[PDB]
């Protein structure tokens, strides 16, 4: 129906090949060559390397070393009214709003739902219907790594895996179940303000996700959904995180 | 990449400024408790 | 087995769909005479075994098969074998452990995509994986009276699904696109799973249509109530309740 | 194509003479009651 010359690179591309070759380019130390990929990604891409840690880009052994920098701690202030859950990641607000019902807007005048998010757990998805959700937007340019909005007792860890589409405004309002069908890892938390869900979805290239508490979830990329359970916050075994703490992150592979 | 946050019923207000293109930095306010 | 990774399964799954859904004529008539000399299909057994009688290669690749060929035992307390072909394995769940192979194991959560509820009813019960070929009859039969509780579309991959990729390729059958069909039954609750593969990608139920294509790349579920409600649906024991084509 | 069922604990034994590579046909003996 819509005759896209770049969506249809979505659908012809071997966007798990280019994933897996540009995991591979990122894992390399090439010296100089690591260096100009930097240099020239930091130019096109605008990098406020003064955020960094380290702003120097030959501090950076490998490109993926570069992608997941660690910034300074006073260049992201955490708010500190307890009543107050703060953003998770550096970039735009890609949607936010009311849960209606199943449905969440992935776009102006396109749903997709809740149920269908979380790959079919329908207990899952009974938490947060008619609940809050907000869509945050990552780019090149941006920091890379996911901070927790508030204190959290993780609770509940689901691989799920999926395609790698790219995430821009062409995919977004074109490609339906754009997020609920992108290869990603739902985290299930209790908090104060009841159960939250900080799900980290991939794309072409940053295909690579992390947790603080599994290490690299993928790749590699086995074909099946993974669930994982932890106990609440009064028993041994619990797995705790603080606001603003690290929580996860993306690279490339 | 993208980061997709839930939240229960009741449980949290969105700060009222925030809309699609709206910056965010990791610390910044993003909801309040009801 | 590297042709598996590398090749282009949905797009020659798509492909084959779009011609084996064509009204073709002589070309139809043509693919499915070179299909039955090629795969040694016993046309014998088919209600029209005139292969013009066809009108798509989808159609002759569903074609039913005269009653009488396929007699359903009698005895009530007998659960009679869905589809045609051969065992791939069977036997034991051993915990969540299923057998695809000698030497490969896979978790019956991850065959049922994360449904661990679903999983809970079916630990250290017993399962049967039976393999159609290009040459069997490929609609699917119920084998015992069920009333429908459950069904559940999982998108996957579109591996082959034979002896040789189920021996290398880890996690075949909870990987590959396919139906998880519950019903409840005088024998306990039962799953009749339908996994497709390359080519072979099309799935229906005789209470839902096609399912797939279209390949939408998300977990749909669908329940029905228990038996005697409204909007129920009971199918008999040998009775069709599904089948698998091209695209 | 694969057909896969799933039948709960000490519902059913599967006919004693299936193995791999069994010859199936819709209407024969999978499996009897306990
Ligand atoms: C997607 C981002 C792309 C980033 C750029 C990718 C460029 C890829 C170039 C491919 C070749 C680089 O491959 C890289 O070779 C150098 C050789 O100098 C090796 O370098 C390593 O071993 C040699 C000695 O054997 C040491 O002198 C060197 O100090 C050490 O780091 C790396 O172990 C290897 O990873
Ligand atoms: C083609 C080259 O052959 C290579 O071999 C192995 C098979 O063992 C493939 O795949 C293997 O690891 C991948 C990595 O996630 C798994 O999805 C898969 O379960 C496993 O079989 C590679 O993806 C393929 O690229």
């Amino acid at each position: 129906m819509l005759n896209s010359f770049k969506l249809s690179l979505q659908y012809i591309l071997p966007k798990l090949w280019l994933t897996r070759l540009a995991g591979w380019g990122a894992s390399k130390r090439a010296g100089w060559l690591t260096k100009l990929v930097i240099d020239l990604f930091v130019k096109y891409y605008k990098v406020d390397m003064k955020e960094a840690q380290k702003p120097d880009t030959a501090s950076y052994r490998t490109f993926n070393e570069f992608f997941v920098r660690p910034l300074r701690d006073e260049v992201r202030p955490i708010d500190t009214d307890p009543n107050v859950l703060v953003m998770p990641a550096d970039g735009v607000i890609s949607q936010l709003g009311k849960i209606e019902e199943d449905k969440i807007l992935q776009a102006k005048g396109h749903n997709y739902s809740l149920e269908a998010l979380l790959a079919g757990n329908y207990l899952m998805a009974d938490l947060f219907r008619n609940g809050t959700f907000v869509t945050t937007y990552l780019s090149p340019r941006d920091y890379h790594r996911v901070h927790m909005p508030c204190n959290g007792i993780l609770r509940e860890m689901i691989y799920v895996p999926g395609d790698l589409f790219s995430v821009n405004h062409l995919t977004a309002q074109n490609v339906p179940n754009l997020f609920a069908r992108n290869e990603r890892v739902i985290c299930l938390f209790d908090t104060e303000f009841g159960p939250m869900a900080q799900i980290l979805v991939g794309a072409t290239i940053v295909g690579s996700i992390e947790t603080v508490w599994a290490g690299t979830i993928t790749p590699p990329r086995e074909g099946i959904i993974k669930r994982w359970t932890w106990p609440a916050g009064e028993n041994d075994g619990s797995v705790a995180l603080l606001k603003g703490q690290e929580m996860g992150r993306f690279k490339l592979g | 990449x993208t980061v997709i946050n839930l939240f229960a019923p009741g449980k949290v207000n969105l700060v009222e400024q925030l809309e699609s293109l709206s910056v965010t930095k990791i610390g910044q306010p993003l909801a309040v408790s009801t």
